[PDB]
């Protein structure tokens, strides 16, 4: 089938660093 | 000449340089620390239906490398997102809302590639800013050359930028090494000065 | 001074440590080496709700690591597992039981970090042991601080080790470095003598 | 002695060399360069059940390493792919056909092993190559010594390497360093000639 | 949904090494 | 269950690299 790709978005700002 | 502190001091500081991301610059494009490709602003990836993932002996799906690849440090052959031609581009939300002083950009060493040959690398290219995200006329940023001849690592810092602040930056590839497929992109990053 | 065959030693031994997983001390805290978190033992993760993964434009589910992310080898921005506040914990049963002499703690550096702050690293911790797997009271070890003006790889090797021997380890974190919202843990580790 | 000057060239190009895969020579071997495990052609993989993977506390499966790894650059303890015994084969598709002119086999270091030793590494090995993909006899490129008081990579050059070229290559484990249960191969490479 | 985690427990001693 | 194991096989030759 279709290549599948798992997309990234951030949509709630900054992840924890 | 030197003594051995200095020489154990030379060694010493070049460690950890290469320990801080070879570069030792904080990366606003690096997707582990908050930077996303816009999906649907980057060109078509070049898949190639070659590598086959199968499981129980069922073939599932050919896997090629999607442009989040380029915010990500594992930088190997084949590691690298794939457009076809020599033109193409890729936008990236950064982590954060930056005053952009430099970019990076790297590629393979010939001494790992067949023939010592990169001929897939991006050459010229440019950088836009885009003042929110979606917006249609970027802001030309700066135009630099990938050099094949130069090390694997290449960082390019903006001449004068201005006090203008980025949260999206387009890589616009112009020109490549000569493949005649396609141009292969390993990894792509941005620097500057965030708020404070 | 020096000669040039002493420059080659002295940066080929500094390149063989580099390449011992930077510190040349065996980990029994090492996920892939046999270690593994006790899920219901460690504090609850810090979930932001900010990094999307989508299929086909399908939005599946947010992504956040979890305390397994400590016990692995790949520390770059985000690559961490967050608690909320500056005191929590996590569980490793170790690979084989030992008697532990040292721990590693490391964050990334302040070079790779917006403003050059550090400031969700842990401060103050602790290390206790757990003579089986499901015991109540620990033995403490020791208590150390993580500098965050020092290097970003800092081993604390305990002054004088008992003979008891453990399998369970916790790492206690006490304070952190001032963020207001979270304390973050990159990679912990637990070194020491095992049977023979 | 030396100069400033020199000890920072001197450094410079260690480090070049320790970037460039640690051996700065292309490897045919590679999974992301285009190589593959033949996987019909290679030993039963010695599965242990000890690695339990589960989701929302429903137990999945046991995971355990296929061939796959020794063809991937993620050389930690435990990540490698081990058979029953000391006498083991794997057989690579290689990226492309070549005169192959050497080999590299790793294994983890001692530094970074319970009581400093590696009894599961390879020790005597051959490698033979194969005119095409499905062909039954093998010609013999080399036999080989992995040295477990060595340098963790070893490289191996062929003495006299004929014309012929091949696209699959057989590694084939005649001995270990004596663990009773098992062997593990880390990483293993080949290097050559290829078109031009 | 609920955000997933894979747990990993070693239950049968050591992986080979 | 049975372990499963991910394959993969280059089937139409290079990646891109
Ligand atoms: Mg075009
Ligand atoms: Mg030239
Ligand atoms: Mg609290
Ligand atoms: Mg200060
Ligand atoms: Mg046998
Ligand atoms: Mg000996």
């Amino acid at each position: 089938p279709r290549t599948p790709y798992l997309v990234l978005s951030y949509v709630n700002g900054l992840p924890p660093v | 000449g030197v003594t051995e502190e200095q020489v154990h001091h030379i060694v010493k500081q070049a460690l950890q340089r290469y320990s801080e991301d070879r570069i030792g610059l904080a990366d606003y494009a690096l997707e582990s620390g908050g930077a996303s490709v816009i999906s649907t602003r980057c060109s078509e990836t070049y898949e190639t239906k070659t590598a086959l993932l199968s499981l129980f002996g069922i073939p599932l799906w050919y896997h090629s490398q999607s442009p989040r690849v380029i915010l990500q440090p594992d930088v190997h052959p084949g590691n690298c997102w794939a457009f076809q031609g020599p033109q193409g581009f890729a936008v990236v939300r950064l982590s954060a809302r930056i005053r952009p002083t430099a970019v990076t950009l790297e590629h393979v060493p010939k001494a790992l590639s067949p023939n010592s040959t990169i001929s897939s690398a991006p050459k010229d290219f440019a950088i836009f800013g885009f003042d929110e995200d979606l917006q249609q006329e970027g802001t030309l940023l700066g135009k630099f050359t990938y050099d094949q001849d130069g090390e694997p690592i290449q960082t390019f810092h903006f001449q004068a930028p201005t006090m203008a602040t980025y949260q999206v930056v387009e890589l616009r590839i112009l020109t490549n090494w000569g493949h005649p497929e396609y141009t292969c992109i390993y990894r792509f990053r941005v620097h500057g000065e965030p708020a404070h």
